[PDB]
Formats: structure tokens, C-alpha cells, sequence
């Protein structure tokens, strides 16, 4: 039981923390832009969506990595709480 | 007079100034506050006394406790960190209590780090403790030896007598008369 | 006067005059303060003094510790570097319980990290452990050996005599005597 | 007087005017603060200077460390990077650990990085390591071979005797005169 | 006076002394700071001095070492580029450490880059090794050529004798007297 | 795995510059008819819009060639990568 409720509560956790980067990123972007679009009146709105696509591809080449280390101990956990019961 | 050290603790000088008195080296603390302690001895004694800062390596380093590491101002914490301030916890409170016992002045305690491997699927591993203590002198430290092991036993779930390392030694002579000053 | 060497700190200080007292080479320390300290040495001494700075490979370097290389300020910690800091303070834990015991001056010790790899897919295995250590003149090391090995063994989960390794030294003959002036 | 080099560091300037001195070269050490330190010599040295100097490929160049190649302070750090600091933290504890053994004056010391793959989905190669040291003149090396083995064997968690290069060597006669000033 | 070269650096000017000396063309350093330094002959030794700046091709390029490809400061990395920082550390770690060996002037070492090539689903390679050394005159070569191969041996997870390649020279007739000035 | 490596991140980076110049184009043609309403304080929804369609055009009449040409080049390098150990 124990085992199920805390395979659960990672999942969600795990959720978190790799989508987490990405979207702060593109929320910090969309501020500035919008800051800026107001401290010089510029009523352009295509220009957050190319600075936010460079903002959050590099963050991805940065962590690509990373991710990949996380779900394979996470796979390679649930795999024995699955199947090594005795 | 030479300067040996300077912005010593106060807890740093006492600490060098006895080792130098059991030599027989006169020293002298001076106290500049913001800049804080500084030592000076006699020319005569000056070699011998940084000889023995060499052999004995002070200053001394603070003291480290496995909970500095694990700052718990994170934003979360894994399992594996919170076990360990945990059983850190644990480690001093024990060496605390048995600065309580009779005839105690201080003593070491040591817990097996269960962490290493904790929450990659595997189960527990039983726990192992060692132990160092130090006795006023004419101590019978072997009938002594029993009443830690027995106490130490029952502080963890599962604990053999086999399991349990225990270490002890009486104190040195004391130092009471005052260093003679160089002529 | 011929200057060795600026900027030093307290510590290279102190190391360098003992090493340079021992083969009676007489030195001076000045303090600058912002600037640190200052050696300085006569002429007659200076190619003596040059030849043992450069055989000793003075001034030293500070101290290494694994966990410097793992800040906890890091974005981001793996499995990997959380047990990298937890031996690295084991390892600092049981060197200053060593040094406490009867008529130790100083030690050194070392553990196997496994860390190397992940403990993932394969299972993990056994510690190994080394210590160094410096004894009292008149010390029946043979005899002290037991010691060391006993108190160690418990300290950890799963360790072996066999995989004990323990090497002792005496302390050198004490330098007392200040060394002569050039004439 | 004639300028061989200038804005040398003081740890190059030292091992060049060791060097000089060994072949019978006055040289002096000139201070311009944050320029650097200058060497002179005279002119009837001119030529044996510039061609030791050329000899020995002075000055020296920085010690090199691999964990200048992964720095720490760095935004993201892959496995190999962090799998490639600890060893290269390992590596300097052990050589600082040698130069405390009775006698020993410097050591070098050297591990297999296994990293040089990730040996993901593959089994682990065993470790192999090197090491050099030199000691104080009469000291028995063929005896001292084997405490070294011994404490390097445990300090891994597999390796064997055969997989251990120790090599040793004396230090050379000691510089204690003053060479001749040219007429 | 005539003018061979200008805005040398320091190295470089210093090895042309050097070459210009051992054949008996007086030559002269002068320093213009920001400038750099210049080099002057006597005009009875300038075409001589031309000829032989020709033939060596002098000023030397400065050392190349394969980090210099592989900045550590790009946005990214394939595994390619840190795999061949990687061993172009090894590579310089190892040369500073011969250099420390008894009689050893200096040394060259070559490492096998397997890096070309993945060797993913595949077996990877072993390591080959070359090294090139120059050793003061009277050294027992033959004698020599064992202590190298046995020390780089385990340097590495898998290295066989067969695969280390050793080269050994003597040091060249030294360069004591001055050359004479045109009459 | 070198080769999922590669054919990963190129597969991102080919994203990044096949959508940039579309975009780029877009965006300053829509800062200086932009800028232009402002120094004529002159206001309409419609004129941005209509230019913008007209770049992007032109962007695709020039460039497609070549975006033809990075992806056949892309398409049989996996292919080969994927049956390449036999
Ligand atoms: C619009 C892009 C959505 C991407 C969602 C998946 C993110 C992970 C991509 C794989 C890891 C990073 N990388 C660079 C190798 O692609
Ligand atoms: C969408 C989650 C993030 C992208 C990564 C998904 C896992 C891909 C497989 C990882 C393989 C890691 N590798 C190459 C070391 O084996
Ligand atoms: C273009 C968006 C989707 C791209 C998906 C690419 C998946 C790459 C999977 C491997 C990622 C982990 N890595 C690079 C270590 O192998
Ligand atoms: C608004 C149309 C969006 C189409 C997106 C795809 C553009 C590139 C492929 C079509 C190129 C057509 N072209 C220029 C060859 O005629
Ligand atoms: C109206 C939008 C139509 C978009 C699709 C047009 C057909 C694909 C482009 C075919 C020509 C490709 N090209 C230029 C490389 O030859």
C-alpha cells in the first residue's frame, strides 16, 4: 500500500520539477516583453512568442540531459516495487 | 614578545594556551575584540613553540555534525536528506546523555549511516554504534563497559551486543602548577 | 635582509618557519597586515633557504575536501552529488573522534565511494576503509593496531578485518634549542 | 646587469633562482609590485644563464588539475562532468595523505578514469593507479614499497596488487654553499 | 645595427639568444614594452644570423594543446568535445608528473584519441601511448626504459607493454663560453 | 548512444531555424508599421495584418528551396542511422 501511495505522490512531484524550468522562463520573458511594450507604446504581439520559442528551446539543449538520468531511475524504482516481492 | 596567532576564538585560544602550558611555555592572551585573541610568548620559547603549533596542528578546525550539510532552508527535501538530519539528531542527543552518567567527562557516538542507499527499492539494513568515553581515574572500566552496552541496546530497533564498539580511557595527570619563566 | 615570500596567511607562515628552524636556518615574520605576512632571512642563509623552500615545495596548499566540489548553492543536486556530500562529512566525523583518543597527535582517513556509480541496476558493494595516524614516543603500536581496527569496524554497515587498512608512525625527535646566528 | 625576465609570480621566481644557483649563477630578484618580480645577472653569466634557462624550459608552467576542464561554477553539469570532479578530487587527497607518512617528502598520484566511458549497459573495468614519491636520503625503499600497496589497496573497493606501480626515489645533494661571485 | 625581428615576446626572443649564442654570433635584447622586444647583430654577423633564423624557422609558434579546439564556454557540448577535453588533461598531468623523475630534463606524452569514433554498440579500442624524454648525461638509458613503461602501464584500465612506445635522449654539450665580438 | 544524441538534437535544432525567419520577418514588419501609426498618430487594426501576410509570402517564395533541400537531406540520414547495423 505504502509503496502505491508513494509512487503516486513522486509521479506528480517528478511532474513538477522537470516542467517547473521551462515555464518560468516563458513567464519571465512575457513579462519583460510586455514591460517594455509599454515603456516604449509598441502594440506588437508576435514579438513575445519569438523571443519565448529561442527562451525555451535552450533551456531544453541545457537540460536535455538531466532528464534523461531522472526517468531512468524512476522506471528502473517502479520496475522492482512492481516485481520484487517476496 | 612574537606574535605566534592572531583573530583567534575564544574557544581557539584556551585550547592553545593549554597545550602550550603542559610544555612549560608561558603564553599570553590578549583580547583586541572585533579582531579577537592574539598569543605571544618570550624569544627563548619562541621555537619550541611554534614546533609544537606544527606537531599538534593548531588551531583546531570547528567542530562538524552531519546536519551542516543538509541545511533544511531548502525548498523540499528528499528522503534521503531528512533521514540524515534525523539520525544526526539522534547522534548528539545520545552523546549528550551519557555525559550524564557517573564518573563520565566526555564521550563520542557514532551511528551506520543507513542513507547511503535509502529509497532505491532495497530493504533496511540492521544498525551498527561505536563509542568512545573518557573516566576520572581509578575507574574499574571493566565492569563499566556493560552498563553503556546495556544502555545503547535498547535506544534502536534492532541492535546486537556483537554490533556494539565501545572504547574507553581514564584521564591523564593533572597540570596544577604554573610553568617556570625563562631567566 | 632577502625576501622569500609575501602575501603568505597565518598557517604557511608558521609552516614554513618550522620547517626552515629545523635545519638552523634562523627567519623573520612581519605582518603587513591587508598585505599578509612577510620571511625574511640573512644573506649567508638565503641558498640554503632557497634550496629547502624548493625541496619542501613550500608554501603548501590549502586542504582538500570532496564536498568543495559539490556547492549546495547549485541549482540543481543529483543522487549523486547528496552522497558525495554525505561521505565527505563521514570522513571529517571520524577524524576528529580519532584524534581523541589516547595519546593520538593526528589521522587521516579514507572510505570506497561507490557513488561512482549510480547503486542503480547493480546492487552496491562493500566499504572499504584506510587510516593514518601519528603516536606518542613509547607507544606499542603492534598492541594499538587492535584498537583502531575495533572501533572502525562498527562504524559502518558491512565491513571486514580483511578490509581494514591501518598505518601507524611515531612522532620525530622534538626541536628545542634555537638555531645560531650567522656570524 | 642584463634582464633575463620579468613579471615572473613569486613560486617562479623561486624555482629559477634554485635552479641558477645549482650551476654556480649569481642571480638577484628584483620586486615591482604588481609587475612582478624581475631576475638579473651579470654579463660573464650571460650566456650560461640564457642556456640553462632554455635547458629546463623556465619558467615553469601552472599545475594542472582536471577539474579546471569541468568547472563547478557552471550553470548545468552533465554526468561525465560531475563523474570526472570527484575522482579528480580523489587524486589530491591521497597525494596530500602520502606527503604525511614518515619520510616522505612529495608524491604523485594518478587513477584510471574509468569515465572515459559511461559503461552504461555495461560492467565496470577495475582500477588501476600509480604513484611516485621521493624520499629522505637512507631511507630502506625496497622495505617502504609495500606500506604504501597496503594503504593504497583498501582505498578503492576493488583492486589488486598487480593493478599497483609504485616508483621511488632519493633526494638529490643538498645546495648548502654560496656559488662565487665573478672577478 | 641592423634590425632581425621585433614585437617578440618573452620566450620567444630568449630562444633566439639561444640559438644565435651556440653559434657564435653575438646578439643583443632590447625591451620597448608595449612594443615588445628586439633583437640586433653586428652587420659582419647579419648574413649568418639570416641563414640561420631560415633554417630553424625561427620565432617558434607557441605549444599547441587539443583544449584549445574545445572552448569549455560554448552553449553545448556533444559528448565528442568533452571526451577530448577529458584526455587532453590526461595528457599534460602526466608529462608534469615525469618531469619530476630522478635525472628526467623534460618529456612529451601522446595518447591514443579513440574519441574519432563512437564505439557505441560496439567494443572500444585500447589505449596506445608514446613518450619522449631528455635525460642528463650519464644516465643508464637501457635501465631507464623499464621504470617508464612500468609506471605508465597503469595509467590507464587497459594498457599492454607492447603498446608503449619510449623514446630516450641524452642532453647536448653545454654552452658555457661567451662567443667572441667582431674584430 | 551517439546516435540518438544526434538525431535528437538536430531534430530541435532543425525546429529552431526552419521557424525563426518566418518569424523574424514577421515581427519587424510588425514594429515599423507599428512605429509608423505612432509618428502619424494614425490608428487601424487591418494595415499590419496585410502586410505581414505579404511578407511572410515572399519569405516562402525565396527560402522554400532550400527548406526542400535540409529536409530530404535529414530524412535519409535517419533512415540510414536506424538500419545502419545491418
Ligand atoms: C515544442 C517542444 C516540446 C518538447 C517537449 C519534450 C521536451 C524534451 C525533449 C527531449 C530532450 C531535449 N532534447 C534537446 C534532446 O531534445
Ligand atoms: C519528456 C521527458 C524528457 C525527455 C527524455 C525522455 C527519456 C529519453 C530516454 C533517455 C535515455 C538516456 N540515455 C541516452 C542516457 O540513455
Ligand atoms: C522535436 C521535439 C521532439 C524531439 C524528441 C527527441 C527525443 C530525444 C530522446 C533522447 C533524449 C536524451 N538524450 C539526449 C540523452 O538522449
Ligand atoms: C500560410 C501558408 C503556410 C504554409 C507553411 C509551409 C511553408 C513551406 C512549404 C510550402 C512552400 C511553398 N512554396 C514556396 C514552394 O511555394
Ligand atoms: C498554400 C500552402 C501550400 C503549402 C504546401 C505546398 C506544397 C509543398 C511545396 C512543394 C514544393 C517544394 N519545393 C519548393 C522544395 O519544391
Amino acid at each position: 500500500m505504502d509503496d502505491l501511495v508513494f509512487a503516486g505522490n513522486k509521479a506528480l512531484y517528478l511532474v513538477l520539477i522537470l516542467s517547473g524550468w521551462p515555464t518560468i522562463v516563458a513567464t519571465i520573458i512575457g513579462l519583460l516583453v510586455g514591460l517594455f511594450q509599454t515603456v516604449t507604446q509598441l502594440q506588437e504581439q508576435t514579438l513575445p512568442f519569438g523571443i519565448k520559442l529561442l527562451g525555451v528551446c535552450l533551456c531544453l539543449f541545457l537540460l536535455s540531459g538531466w532528464y534523461g538520468e531522472v526517468l531512468l531511475s524512476y522506471g528502473r524504482q517502479v520496475i522492482f516495487l512492481a516485481l520484487a516481492k517476496g | 614578545d612574537k606574535d605566534l596567532l592572531k583573530g583567534l576564538d575564544q574557544e581557539q585560544a584556551n585550547e592553545v594556551i593549554a597545550v602550550l602550558q603542559m610544555h612549560n611555555i608561558e603564553a599570553n592572551k590578549i583580547d583586541s575584540g572585533k579582531l579577537g585573541y592574539s598569543i605571544t610568548v618570550a624569544e627563548p620559547d619562541f621555537t619550541a613553540a611554534v614546533y609544537w603549533i606544527k606537531t599538534y596542528q593548531l588551531p583546531p578546525r570547528p567542530r562538524v555534525e552531519i546536519a551542516q550539510m543538509f541545511p533544511a532552508d531548502s525548498l523540499v527535501s528528499s528522503p534521503r536528506a531528512e533521514k540524515a538530519r534525523l539520525y544526526s539528531a539522534i547522534e548528539q542527543r545520545l552523546e549528550q546523555s551519557l555525559q550524564t552518567m557517573e564518573g563520565v567527562l566526555s564521550a563520542r557516538v557514532h551511528i551506520s549511516y543507513d542513507i547511503d542507499a535509502g529509497e532505491n527499492g532495497r530493504p533496511p539494513k540492521p544498525v551498527h554504534l561505536s563509542a568512545l568515553a573518557v573516566y576520572e581515574r581509578g575507574s574499574p572500566l571493566a565492569h563499566q563497559i556493560s552498563d553503556i552496552k546495556r544502555f545503547l541496546k535498547n535506544s534502536f530497533a534492532d541492535v546486537d551486543y556483537d554490533n556494539i564498539s565501545v572504547v574507553l580511557s581514564e584521564r591523564s595527570d593533572a597540570q596544577l602548577q604554573a610553568p617556570g619563566t625563562p631567566v
